[PDB]
């Protein structure tokens, strides 16, 4: 059974389904609440290394849908555009009626080709891709989606700015993917687990007054020099 | 059963978004024509961690994903609405689906004031 | 509250169109294959202005917009279909939601002939 | 909360939800309707000038539809087709399953061209589109709907002819928009507010019985010369 | 009214399919990307005609079909999920849609134990 | 009003609406249970010439489906490629959700052409086609279904093979329909009636032990020699 939220003395408990507390009330459908919780607040790595890892492409099992109605302002989405190499898409187009997630701080537009060898890509703990108030077990195309779970709850009877992220990527869902951070369309940074947005942002505008974008036709690469707490707590540069 | 957080971290406050359907609209705002995009239909919040809530939340998510897992992997529709009203109809169910033995344990009505009123008689 | 209809006119008469789940059919005209086109499953009537319910549904359906309306923003689903059922629900939960304390206003219990058949023995 | 009506001392009535009545009596779901009712009949008027300046193009607000049981024979549906100046169409197609408004005495079916600054054509009075037992806050390309409006009731425990009729259109759903009545491929009538449909269905028998139908290949129009009461109660011609 | 089977025959072994969805999984089986594809969610079992149960579901079913299908032609639902969850809401509805009499014939409350223990006081 | 199963008296009956018995316990959704039964089951011959027969099209009903939790094993189920003589299709694709049956003995993929006269082919006994899970009004195209109908009930508180068979159709859905069981591309034999799953299986077993196929470019179609139990208990050839 699907378990259910509720509050007895002073704690957050699931309901036991073989009780029966006759002093629980439940007044109206408008108690009955379903939310979604993002995985960035149980601590896991955001960094699009890490988070791409945690996704994979299957076949044979159809995608299901599931509706929640509240969520979190999340720190970082994802937002994919994954061909093959022979140019055919790799994730589908968003149904109808499905946008992405509502409040993102940054998100994390990754590009790139991969083998893509399943029909429709999942998460690999099970959680969810959440989208606007609607949950998927799989990844839509170019639809901006938060990693998360849903709960369920009885309750007790009584600005805004985003930022876009543009990443390379080369051998997606592999165990030698390569991402190159996307400065201008001709520079490019080699990408590390350990580079957070609020330094790929000011690594961004270092380059560009520092005038170390690319003045020709051709592709400039630079990698950055190697010179434990959450978010809520070819060439060189040395 | 209790709730156990068993995560590496907890972001002890949660800042959320919702929809709120009840809504008294200034003037005009509610027809759809002249009303928001779907970009600016969203409430915001911050509830912090008293009583452990915000924690409970985050573990509580996370064991129900098993349960809905399999509930979604056995039904056939594409998108499903119904898991909270299903709810409710069991909450009813399970008190309301069978015959009410008064003073039984599995009914849940008070005689009280009906029994004084009879000593009063 | 009172219904006021507060529109520029008012058709009084209802003539009025919708279908029937129970009707039993003749022979084998329930069979799809052999039934009505999608023309021809409907049923009519005429309703008059009696006790003015005609003018106040006019006026009650103008009344609801806004808040269907605000409702329609709020979901996800395409096409809604289980406002109805919902309130059906609502129903039962305002009633038998919680405790039911007998003669109290908000229990909907009537121990007449319990009383009474106490009183006799 | 969306309101619930109840019949209580022989009068129509919302229904109180904080206030609770334990003689009503709600004993299957048999006993809810949901019925909808046309503009009509609330004396709006009906002529095509006047029922499309309440219609409107506007961008990012997803469609809805909601479902009603019960609805009221119209006097006037309408039947949009409406391409921009490049050809483009500007309403989309009806949804599976959706159908046209299944009792109409007359069809006003308009096809023309306009800007159609918008991806959807909404109703700037927030009254719904009723096509066959389904509402919608838009409107389809092609598909008859009438204006109207929804309710939700408590039920107390206990032949048809259609006339479709042409318009052409020029700058549809703007301040200086131009009709046309057709009364065949090449013959139309200047069109005015004041005309009834009985009385574009007396103009276009007379039109033909008189021979004032165009016999060249070029377009004939007339202009009728200028020689309070609801429906239930070039070249000129004088 | 009773089920009279009146079928040329009957197939009284009944070898199911279907799913379940309170299975709880073994390790990590619940994951979308790990779990079985579409093909083996299945679980099968057989039931024999004991009480002539099979040959019944059989008329049942058979019986079932005219007002099912008046029913789906008078629905503007593509897919219908809720028939019942209907019939649940309208199982309380019979029940606890009015006003309870106690001891009368619409009213399934029992004041047994209440009313000896009126007695013994 | 759908009628709803229950066990009385070591019985399974039909809930009386009018009737209410408190001793009735429904204590979750869970006791509720739709399931869905094979017309095989009833004694209707399962042979191609005469389940065909039970099909027709029919232009102006919408489809309809319904879901269903349980269903029974099948011997026969039925996979249809049709096209009129013009190479349009004559079934609709299957809707996104909606797969074959899941549990099937014999499937009988039958392809050929025929008149197709309606946009929807229906079951003429108003019985419906079973799938995973769904049941339908009408057959979509490529999609393995079983004959069937469907129960509601209330419970009271407490390997597999599959072998596909090949036709080619002419004529389908007509008076004078031809069959033609398939051994390869290029051997056919004349359908029959009486001829059963196994027999089809041990033909086209003897057949290709036999050096009976086709050792040329043409077809080769052979008819068996001439020479009252359900399932639960040119060239000759005699
Ligand atoms: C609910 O919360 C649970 C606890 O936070 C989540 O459990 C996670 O489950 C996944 C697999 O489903 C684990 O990933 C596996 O890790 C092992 C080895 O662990 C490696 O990573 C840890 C980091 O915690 C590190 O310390 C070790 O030295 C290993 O390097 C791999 O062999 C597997 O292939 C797989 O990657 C997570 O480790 C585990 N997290 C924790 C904190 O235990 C659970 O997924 C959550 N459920 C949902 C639906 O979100
Ligand atoms: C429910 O019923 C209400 C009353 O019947 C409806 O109210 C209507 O609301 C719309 C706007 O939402 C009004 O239209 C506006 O009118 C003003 C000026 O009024 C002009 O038209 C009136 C005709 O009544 C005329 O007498 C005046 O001299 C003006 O020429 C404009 O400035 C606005 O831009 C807009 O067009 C209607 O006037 C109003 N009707 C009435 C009778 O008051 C309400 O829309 C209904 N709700 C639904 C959902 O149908
Ligand atoms: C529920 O069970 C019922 C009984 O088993 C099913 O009744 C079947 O209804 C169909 C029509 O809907 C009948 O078919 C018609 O048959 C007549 C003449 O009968 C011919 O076939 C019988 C074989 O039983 C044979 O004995 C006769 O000599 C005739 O050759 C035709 O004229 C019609 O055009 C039409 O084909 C079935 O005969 C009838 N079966 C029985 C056993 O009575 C009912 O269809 C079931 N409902 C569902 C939804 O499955
Ligand atoms: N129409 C109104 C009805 C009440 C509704 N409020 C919520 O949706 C809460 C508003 C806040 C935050 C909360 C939440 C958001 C995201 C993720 C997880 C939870 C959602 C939980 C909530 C809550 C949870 C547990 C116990 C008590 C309250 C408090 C309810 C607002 C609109
Ligand atoms: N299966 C049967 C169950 C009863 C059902 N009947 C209605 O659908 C009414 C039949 C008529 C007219 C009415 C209506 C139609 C269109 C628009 C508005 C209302 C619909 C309202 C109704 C009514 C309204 C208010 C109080 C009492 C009755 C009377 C019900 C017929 C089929
Ligand atoms: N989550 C669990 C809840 C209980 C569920 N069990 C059924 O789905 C039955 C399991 C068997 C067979 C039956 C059936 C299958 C196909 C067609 C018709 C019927 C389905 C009927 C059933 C039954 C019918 C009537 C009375 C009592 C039992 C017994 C229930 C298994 C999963
Ligand atoms: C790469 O993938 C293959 C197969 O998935 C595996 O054998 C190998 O260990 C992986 N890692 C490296 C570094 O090659
Ligand atoms: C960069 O590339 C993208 C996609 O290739 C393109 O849309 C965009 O206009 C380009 N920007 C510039 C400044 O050329
Ligand atoms: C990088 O810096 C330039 C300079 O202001 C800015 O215009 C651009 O948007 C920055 N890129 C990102 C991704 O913020
Ligand atoms: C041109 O590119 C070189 C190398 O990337 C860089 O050093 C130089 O500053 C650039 N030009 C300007 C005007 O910044
Ligand atoms: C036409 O539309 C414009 C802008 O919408 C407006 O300025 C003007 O008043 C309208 N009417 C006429 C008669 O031009
Ligand atoms: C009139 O025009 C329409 C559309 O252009 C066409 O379908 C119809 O056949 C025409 N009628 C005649 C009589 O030419
Ligand atoms: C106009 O009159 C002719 C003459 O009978 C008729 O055939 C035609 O249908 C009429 N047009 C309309 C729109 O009624
Ligand atoms: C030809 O057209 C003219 C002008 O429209 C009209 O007067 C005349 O009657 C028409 N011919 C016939 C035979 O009616
Ligand atoms: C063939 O079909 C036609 C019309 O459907 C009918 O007249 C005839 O009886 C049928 N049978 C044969 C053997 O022609
Ligand atoms: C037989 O025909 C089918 C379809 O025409 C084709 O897919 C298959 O490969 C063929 N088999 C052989 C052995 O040629
Ligand atoms: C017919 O027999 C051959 C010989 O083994 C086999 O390969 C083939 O699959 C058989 N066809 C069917 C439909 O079973
Ligand atoms: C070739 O075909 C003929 C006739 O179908 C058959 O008699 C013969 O056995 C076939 N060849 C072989 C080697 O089986």
């Amino acid at each position: 059974s699907i378990p259910l939220g509720v509050i007895h003395n002073s704690a957050l408990q699931v309901s036991d389904v073989d009780k029966l507390v006759c002093r629980d009330k439940l007044s109206s459908t408008n108690q009955l609440r379903s939310v979604g919780l993002n995985l960035e607040g149980n601590g896991v790595a955001t960094d699009v290394p890490s988070a791409t890892k945690r996704w994979g492409f299957r076949s044979g099992v159809p995608p299901k849908v599931v509706n929640y109605e509240a969520g979190e302002w999340a720190e970082n989405c994802y937002n994919l555009e994954i061909k093959k190499p022979d140019g055919s898409e790799c994730l589908p187009a968003a149904p109808d009626g499905i946008r992405g997630f509502p409040r993102c701080r940054y998100v994390h537009k990754v590009s790139g080709t991969g083998p893509c060898a399943g029909d429709f890509a999942f998460h690999k703990e099970g959680a969810f891709f959440l989208y606007d108030r609607l949950a998927s077990t799989v990844i839509y195309r170019g639809t901006t989606f938060a990693e998360g779970v849903v709960a369920f709850l009885i309750l007790p009877q009584a600005g805004y700015y985003s930022t876009t992220i543009r990443y390379q990527a080369t051998g997606f869902g592999t165990n030698e993917t390569e991402y190159l951070f996307e400065v201008d369309n001709l520079t490019y940074v080699q990408l590390e687990s350990r580079f957070t947005p609020q330094f790929l942002l000011q690594l961004n505008e270092t380059i560009y007054t520092s005038g170390k974008r690319s003045n020709t036709t051709g592709k400039l690469i630079w990698k950055v020099n190697p010179e434990e707490w959450a978010f809520w707590e070819x060439x060189x540069x040395x | 059963e209790a709730i156990v957080n068993a995560q590496p971290k907890c972001n002890p406050n949660l800042h959320y978004w919702t929809t709120q359907d009840e809504g008294a609209a200034i003037g005009l705002a509610w027809i759809p024509y002249f009303g928001p995009a779907a970009e600016g239909i969203y409430i915001e919040g911050l509830m912090h961690n008293q009583d452990g809530l915000i924690c409970g939340l985050r573990q509580l998510a996370n064991e129900t994903t098993q349960a809905l897992q399999l509930f979604l992997r056995a039904t056939t529709e594409l998108r499903t609405f119904s898991i909270l009203n299903r709810k409710a109809i069991d909450f009813l169910l399970q008190r309301w689906g069978g015959t009410c033995h008064i003073l039984g344990p599995d009914c849940c009505i008070e005689p009280a004031d009906w029994t004084k009123n009879i000593t009063d008689k």
